[PDB]
Protein backbone atom coordinates (compact mmCIF):
# COMPACT_ATOMS: atom_id res chain seq x y z
CA UNK A 1 0.00 0.00 0.00
CA UNK A 2 0.70 3.41 -0.06
CA UNK A 3 1.33 5.55 3.28
CA UNK A 4 -0.80 8.96 3.98
CA UNK A 5 2.58 10.90 5.03
CA UNK A 6 2.22 14.21 3.31
CA UNK A 7 -1.55 14.61 3.18
CA UNK A 8 -2.09 18.37 2.75
CA UNK A 9 0.78 19.46 1.69
CA UNK A 10 1.29 21.27 -1.23
CA UNK A 11 5.55 21.71 -1.66
CA UNK A 12 7.91 23.54 -4.50
CA UNK A 13 10.52 21.24 -4.64
CA UNK A 14 13.22 23.07 -7.36
CA UNK A 15 14.52 20.67 -9.92
CA UNK A 16 17.72 21.59 -8.70
CA UNK A 17 17.29 20.32 -5.58
CA UNK A 18 19.84 17.06 -4.59
CA UNK A 19 18.18 13.78 -5.41
CA UNK A 20 15.27 15.68 -7.00
CA UNK A 21 13.87 12.46 -8.94
CA UNK A 22 13.85 10.19 -5.94
CA UNK A 23 12.23 13.49 -3.30
CA UNK A 24 9.23 13.82 -5.34
CA UNK A 25 8.79 9.83 -6.14
CA UNK A 26 8.71 9.00 -2.59
CA UNK A 27 6.94 12.53 -1.29
CA UNK A 28 4.53 11.89 -4.30
CA UNK A 29 4.01 8.12 -3.56
CA UNK A 30 2.89 9.18 0.41
CA UNK A 31 0.04 11.53 -0.37
CA UNK A 32 2.04 14.39 -1.30
CA UNK A 33 1.55 17.40 -3.81
CA UNK A 34 4.22 19.27 -6.08
CA UNK A 35 3.36 22.76 -7.06
CA UNK A 36 4.59 24.16 -10.48
CA UNK A 37 6.72 27.49 -10.61
CA UNK A 38 3.90 29.50 -12.27
CA UNK A 39 1.76 28.34 -8.91
CA UNK A 40 4.02 29.47 -6.42
CA UNK A 41 1.27 31.26 -4.60
CA UNK A 42 -0.77 28.10 -3.61
CA UNK A 43 2.26 26.63 -1.69
CA UNK A 44 1.86 25.41 1.99
CA UNK A 45 5.87 24.32 2.18
CA UNK A 46 8.95 25.79 0.11
CA UNK A 47 12.31 23.54 -0.38
CA UNK A 48 15.06 24.54 -0.84
CA UNK A 49 14.61 28.43 -0.10
CA UNK A 50 13.74 31.04 2.48
CA UNK A 51 12.78 34.22 0.55
CA UNK A 52 11.30 32.93 -2.63
CA UNK A 53 7.99 32.44 -0.91
CA UNK A 54 8.33 33.68 2.47
CA UNK A 55 4.83 33.06 3.41
CA UNK A 56 5.04 29.17 2.40
CA UNK A 57 6.78 26.90 5.50
CA UNK A 58 10.45 26.45 4.53
CA UNK A 59 11.98 23.04 4.95
CA UNK A 60 14.59 20.88 3.73
CA UNK A 61 15.09 17.72 1.69
CA UNK A 62 16.00 16.06 5.43
CA UNK A 63 12.63 17.23 6.32
CA UNK A 64 11.14 14.83 3.80
CA UNK A 65 13.30 11.59 4.76
CA UNK A 66 12.68 12.57 8.84
CA UNK A 67 8.45 12.55 7.80
CA UNK A 68 8.83 9.41 6.11
CA UNK A 69 10.97 7.82 9.20
CA UNK A 70 8.35 8.44 11.21
CA UNK A 71 5.01 7.83 8.95
CA UNK A 72 3.87 11.18 10.29
CA UNK A 73 4.87 14.92 9.57
CA UNK A 74 7.78 16.19 12.37
CA UNK A 75 8.89 19.95 12.92
CA UNK A 76 9.86 21.95 9.81
CA UNK A 77 13.66 21.37 9.23
CA UNK B 1 7.17 9.31 20.01
CA UNK B 2 7.34 6.45 17.50
CA UNK B 3 10.86 5.19 16.61
CA UNK B 4 12.54 5.61 13.25
CA UNK B 5 11.47 3.09 10.48
CA UNK B 6 12.77 2.10 7.17
CA UNK B 7 12.01 4.09 4.23
CA UNK B 8 9.38 1.86 2.61
CA UNK B 9 10.52 0.32 -1.43
CA UNK B 10 8.77 1.23 -4.18
CA UNK B 11 8.04 -1.45 -7.07
CA UNK B 12 9.31 0.01 -10.45
CA UNK B 13 7.15 -1.72 -13.06
CA UNK B 14 6.48 1.73 -14.98
CA UNK B 15 10.11 2.29 -15.12
CA UNK B 16 11.28 3.94 -18.70
CA UNK B 17 7.48 4.08 -19.24
CA UNK B 18 6.23 8.05 -20.16
CA UNK B 19 2.57 9.26 -19.98
CA UNK B 20 -0.05 11.88 -20.03
CA UNK B 21 -2.86 12.24 -18.37
CA UNK B 22 -5.30 13.75 -21.34
CA UNK B 23 -8.65 15.83 -20.67
CA UNK B 24 -10.57 16.02 -17.61
CA UNK B 25 -11.21 13.58 -14.83
CA UNK B 26 -13.76 12.96 -12.39
CA UNK B 27 -13.18 13.40 -8.60
CA UNK B 28 -9.77 13.06 -7.14
CA UNK B 29 -9.02 10.55 -10.06
CA UNK B 30 -5.96 13.22 -11.64
CA UNK B 31 -3.95 12.88 -8.43
CA UNK B 32 -4.87 9.42 -7.98
CA UNK B 33 -3.30 8.34 -11.08
CA UNK B 34 -0.62 10.73 -10.59
CA UNK B 35 0.43 8.91 -7.29
CA UNK B 36 0.39 5.85 -8.99
CA UNK B 37 2.45 6.61 -11.68
CA UNK B 38 5.06 8.34 -9.87
CA UNK B 39 5.26 6.35 -7.00
CA UNK B 40 6.01 3.35 -9.15
CA UNK B 41 8.92 4.81 -11.24
CA UNK B 42 6.61 6.04 -14.53
CA UNK B 43 7.47 9.59 -15.90
CA UNK B 44 4.50 12.47 -16.54
CA UNK B 45 5.16 14.58 -18.93
CA UNK B 46 3.41 18.35 -18.90
CA UNK B 47 2.75 18.75 -22.66
CA UNK B 48 2.46 15.85 -25.23
CA UNK B 49 5.42 15.97 -26.49
CA UNK B 50 7.60 13.00 -28.46
CA UNK B 51 8.58 11.33 -25.27
CA UNK B 52 5.13 10.63 -24.29
CA UNK B 53 4.51 6.45 -24.84
CA UNK B 54 0.74 6.43 -23.11
CA UNK B 55 -2.09 8.56 -23.09
CA UNK B 56 -4.54 8.01 -20.22
CA UNK B 57 -8.11 9.22 -20.96
CA UNK B 58 -11.07 9.47 -19.13
CA UNK B 59 -12.36 10.61 -21.97
CA UNK B 60 -13.77 8.69 -25.55
CA UNK B 61 -11.19 8.99 -28.51
CA UNK B 62 -10.50 12.43 -29.36
CA UNK B 63 -9.71 13.92 -32.81
CA UNK B 64 -6.57 15.53 -31.27
CA UNK B 65 -5.79 11.62 -30.63
CA UNK B 66 -5.43 11.34 -34.57
CA UNK B 67 -3.88 14.41 -34.61
CA UNK B 68 -0.98 13.44 -31.92
CA UNK B 69 -0.68 10.20 -34.22
CA UNK B 70 0.47 12.47 -37.09
CA UNK B 71 3.57 12.53 -35.48
CA UNK B 72 4.01 9.92 -33.04
CA UNK B 73 2.49 7.01 -34.52
CA UNK B 74 3.92 4.40 -31.44
CA UNK B 75 1.38 5.80 -29.12
CA UNK B 76 -1.04 4.16 -26.86
CA UNK B 77 -4.56 5.32 -25.70
CA UNK B 78 -5.41 3.75 -22.15
CA UNK B 79 -8.32 4.25 -19.42
CA UNK B 80 -7.60 5.27 -16.01
CA UNK B 81 -8.88 1.49 -14.76
CA UNK B 82 -5.52 0.40 -16.48
CA UNK B 83 -3.24 2.40 -13.88
CA UNK B 84 -5.42 1.26 -11.06
CA UNK B 85 -5.51 -2.24 -12.00
CA UNK B 86 -1.42 -1.96 -12.12
CA UNK B 87 -1.79 -0.70 -8.79
CA UNK B 88 -4.57 -3.55 -7.44
CA UNK B 89 -2.16 -6.14 -9.18
CA UNK B 90 1.60 -4.50 -8.40
CA UNK B 91 2.98 -5.20 -11.86
CA UNK B 92 2.51 -3.92 -15.45
CA UNK B 93 -0.77 -5.33 -17.13
CA UNK B 94 -1.27 -5.19 -20.74
CA UNK B 95 -2.51 -1.71 -21.74
CA UNK B 96 -4.18 -3.31 -24.95
CA UNK B 97 -7.17 -4.71 -22.36
CA UNK B 98 -7.92 -1.39 -21.34
CA UNK B 99 -7.17 0.60 -24.88
CA UNK B 100 -9.26 3.54 -25.89
CA UNK B 101 -10.25 3.15 -29.82
CA UNK B 102 -12.63 5.53 -32.40
CA UNK B 103 -16.41 4.97 -32.46
CA UNK B 104 -16.94 3.22 -35.66
CA UNK C 1 1.21 -9.29 -80.56
CA UNK C 2 -0.36 -6.80 -77.69
CA UNK C 3 1.66 -3.42 -76.65
CA UNK C 4 3.72 -3.71 -73.06
CA UNK C 5 2.33 -1.94 -70.28
CA UNK C 6 4.25 -1.01 -67.60
CA UNK C 7 4.02 -3.51 -64.37
CA UNK C 8 2.48 -1.03 -61.48
CA UNK C 9 4.96 -0.99 -58.63
CA UNK C 10 2.92 -2.43 -55.17
CA UNK C 11 2.80 0.11 -52.59
CA UNK C 12 5.08 -0.97 -49.25
CA UNK C 13 3.05 -0.24 -46.66
CA UNK C 14 3.08 -2.78 -44.10
CA UNK C 15 7.44 -2.98 -45.02
CA UNK C 16 7.35 -7.07 -44.17
CA UNK C 17 5.70 -6.69 -40.77
CA UNK C 18 3.47 -9.69 -39.54
CA UNK C 19 0.08 -10.36 -39.37
CA UNK C 20 -2.53 -13.27 -38.44
CA UNK C 21 -6.12 -13.49 -39.61
CA UNK C 22 -7.93 -13.88 -36.20
CA UNK C 23 -11.57 -15.87 -36.32
CA UNK C 24 -14.18 -16.11 -39.12
CA UNK C 25 -14.52 -13.41 -41.79
CA UNK C 26 -17.59 -13.00 -43.65
CA UNK C 27 -18.17 -13.80 -47.34
CA UNK C 28 -15.05 -13.21 -48.88
CA UNK C 29 -13.66 -10.84 -46.56
CA UNK C 30 -10.75 -13.00 -45.88
CA UNK C 31 -9.44 -13.89 -49.27
CA UNK C 32 -9.81 -10.05 -49.66
CA UNK C 33 -7.71 -9.34 -46.85
CA UNK C 34 -5.19 -11.92 -48.15
CA UNK C 35 -5.02 -9.81 -51.14
CA UNK C 36 -4.23 -6.42 -49.25
CA UNK C 37 -2.13 -7.69 -46.87
CA UNK C 38 0.21 -9.54 -49.09
CA UNK C 39 0.01 -6.85 -51.99
CA UNK C 40 1.03 -3.93 -49.43
CA UNK C 41 3.82 -6.04 -48.77
CA UNK C 42 2.76 -7.91 -45.21
CA UNK C 43 4.02 -11.04 -44.03
CA UNK C 44 0.77 -13.43 -42.83
CA UNK C 45 1.69 -16.08 -40.39
CA UNK C 46 -0.26 -19.38 -40.98
CA UNK C 47 -1.13 -19.14 -36.98
CA UNK C 48 -0.97 -17.34 -33.79
CA UNK C 49 2.51 -17.05 -33.03
CA UNK C 50 5.28 -15.19 -30.73
CA UNK C 51 6.06 -12.76 -34.45
CA UNK C 52 2.85 -12.01 -34.73
CA UNK C 53 2.42 -8.06 -34.65
CA UNK C 54 -1.18 -7.42 -36.21
CA UNK C 55 -3.93 -9.53 -34.82
CA UNK C 56 -6.73 -8.59 -37.82
CA UNK C 57 -10.32 -9.46 -36.43
CA UNK C 58 -13.88 -9.04 -37.28
CA UNK C 59 -14.98 -10.53 -34.14
CA UNK C 60 -14.78 -8.99 -30.63
CA UNK C 61 -12.78 -9.17 -27.67
CA UNK C 62 -11.25 -12.22 -26.84
CA UNK C 63 -10.38 -13.95 -23.76
CA UNK C 64 -7.16 -15.65 -26.26
CA UNK C 65 -6.05 -12.49 -26.90
CA UNK C 66 -5.60 -12.06 -23.48
CA UNK C 67 -3.28 -15.05 -23.22
CA UNK C 68 -1.49 -14.07 -26.48
CA UNK C 69 -1.06 -11.14 -24.91
CA UNK C 70 1.23 -12.81 -22.44
CA UNK C 71 3.72 -14.16 -24.43
CA UNK C 72 3.44 -11.41 -26.98
CA UNK C 73 2.97 -7.62 -24.97
CA UNK C 74 3.39 -5.77 -27.95
CA UNK C 75 0.06 -7.55 -29.62
CA UNK C 76 -1.90 -4.84 -31.79
CA UNK C 77 -5.67 -5.69 -32.49
CA UNK C 78 -6.90 -4.59 -35.45
CA UNK C 79 -10.50 -4.65 -37.31
CA UNK C 80 -10.48 -5.61 -40.84
CA UNK C 81 -11.80 -1.69 -41.93
CA UNK C 82 -8.06 -0.72 -40.98
CA UNK C 83 -6.96 -2.52 -43.94
CA UNK C 84 -9.56 -1.59 -46.54
CA UNK C 85 -8.80 1.80 -45.34
CA UNK C 86 -5.15 1.82 -46.29
CA UNK C 87 -6.15 0.49 -49.43
CA UNK C 88 -8.04 3.37 -49.77
CA UNK C 89 -6.66 5.98 -48.69
CA UNK C 90 -3.37 4.60 -50.66
CA UNK C 91 -1.08 5.02 -47.21
CA UNK C 92 -0.38 3.92 -43.84
CA UNK C 93 -2.58 4.69 -41.66
CA UNK C 94 -2.34 4.16 -37.77
CA UNK C 95 -3.58 1.00 -36.55
CA UNK C 96 -4.60 2.63 -33.63
CA UNK C 97 -7.86 4.27 -35.64
CA UNK C 98 -9.54 0.71 -35.99
CA UNK C 99 -8.17 -1.21 -32.69
CA UNK C 100 -9.97 -4.13 -31.48
CA UNK C 101 -10.17 -3.86 -27.09
CA UNK C 102 -12.21 -5.10 -24.49
CA UNK C 103 -16.13 -3.85 -24.71
CA UNK C 104 -16.48 -1.30 -21.89
CA UNK D 1 -11.43 4.37 -55.20
CA UNK D 2 -8.99 5.76 -57.89
CA UNK D 3 -8.61 4.03 -61.05
CA UNK D 4 -5.07 4.91 -60.85
CA UNK D 5 -4.13 3.01 -57.75
CA UNK D 6 -6.68 0.04 -58.18
CA UNK D 7 -5.37 -3.35 -57.91
CA UNK D 8 -4.92 -4.90 -61.52
CA UNK D 9 -7.33 -8.21 -62.08
CA UNK D 10 -4.45 -10.59 -63.79
CA UNK D 11 -4.41 -13.98 -62.75
CA UNK D 12 -8.43 -14.29 -61.79
CA UNK D 13 -9.24 -18.00 -61.75
CA UNK D 14 -5.32 -19.13 -61.82
CA UNK D 15 -4.44 -21.81 -58.57
CA UNK D 16 -0.88 -22.02 -58.48
CA UNK D 17 1.27 -23.69 -56.62
CA UNK D 18 4.67 -21.94 -56.26
CA UNK D 19 7.58 -23.62 -54.92
CA UNK D 20 9.19 -21.96 -52.13
CA UNK D 21 12.35 -22.77 -53.82
CA UNK D 22 12.00 -20.38 -56.92
CA UNK D 23 13.72 -17.78 -57.20
CA UNK D 24 12.24 -14.19 -56.99
CA UNK D 25 9.42 -16.71 -54.49
CA UNK D 26 8.44 -13.79 -52.54
CA UNK D 27 7.93 -11.19 -55.11
CA UNK D 28 6.33 -13.56 -57.66
CA UNK D 29 3.74 -14.30 -54.79
CA UNK D 30 3.29 -10.81 -53.92
CA UNK D 31 2.78 -10.01 -57.34
CA UNK D 32 0.76 -13.01 -57.95
CA UNK D 33 -1.77 -12.36 -54.95
CA UNK D 34 -2.03 -9.37 -55.39
CA UNK D 35 -3.57 -9.34 -59.30
CA UNK D 36 -6.09 -11.78 -57.84
CA UNK D 37 -4.39 -15.34 -58.31
CA UNK D 38 -4.52 -17.66 -55.67
CA UNK D 39 -2.12 -20.16 -54.32
CA UNK D 40 -2.11 -23.75 -53.46
CA UNK D 41 -0.36 -25.39 -51.09
CA UNK D 42 1.81 -28.37 -51.35
CA UNK D 43 -0.93 -30.93 -49.71
CA UNK D 44 -3.55 -29.92 -52.38
CA UNK D 45 -1.05 -29.66 -55.77
CA UNK D 46 -3.53 -31.89 -57.58
CA UNK D 47 -5.93 -28.87 -57.70
CA UNK D 48 -3.45 -26.60 -59.14
CA UNK D 49 -4.51 -25.38 -62.53
CA UNK D 50 -0.50 -24.02 -62.54
CA UNK D 51 2.45 -25.26 -61.85
CA UNK D 52 5.79 -23.01 -61.93
CA UNK D 53 9.35 -24.34 -62.47
CA UNK D 54 8.82 -27.97 -61.30
CA UNK D 55 6.93 -30.08 -64.21
CA UNK D 56 6.35 -33.25 -61.58
CA UNK D 57 4.49 -31.18 -59.27
CA UNK D 58 1.27 -32.00 -61.21
CA UNK D 59 1.73 -32.70 -64.69
CA UNK D 60 -2.09 -32.37 -65.46
CA UNK D 61 -1.43 -28.99 -64.67
CA UNK D 62 0.02 -25.82 -67.00
CA UNK D 63 3.82 -25.53 -66.66
CA UNK D 64 5.15 -21.86 -66.35
CA UNK D 65 7.67 -19.98 -65.04
CA UNK D 66 8.45 -16.68 -63.46
CA UNK D 67 8.59 -15.07 -67.25
CA UNK D 68 4.67 -16.16 -67.73
CA UNK D 69 4.07 -14.07 -64.43
CA UNK D 70 5.82 -10.82 -65.86
CA UNK D 71 4.58 -11.63 -69.44
CA UNK D 72 0.80 -12.17 -68.22
CA UNK D 73 0.81 -8.65 -66.18
CA UNK D 74 2.39 -6.80 -69.38
CA UNK D 75 0.19 -7.64 -71.56
CA UNK D 76 -2.77 -7.50 -69.04
CA UNK D 77 -3.83 -11.32 -69.54
CA UNK D 78 -3.14 -14.94 -69.51
CA UNK D 79 -0.63 -15.52 -72.21
CA UNK D 80 -0.38 -19.22 -73.43
CA UNK D 81 2.29 -20.81 -70.45
CA UNK D 82 5.62 -20.10 -70.87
Amino acid sequence: VLLDIFTGVRLYLPPSTPDFSRLRRYFVAFDGDLVQEFDMTSATHVLGSRDKNPAAQQVSPEWIWACIRKRRLVAPS
Amino acid sequence: EPPDLPVPELPDFFEGKHFFLYGEFPGDERRRLIRYVTAFNGELEDRMNERVQFVITAQEWDPNFEEALMENPSLAFVRPRWIYSCNEKQKLLPHQLYGVVPQA
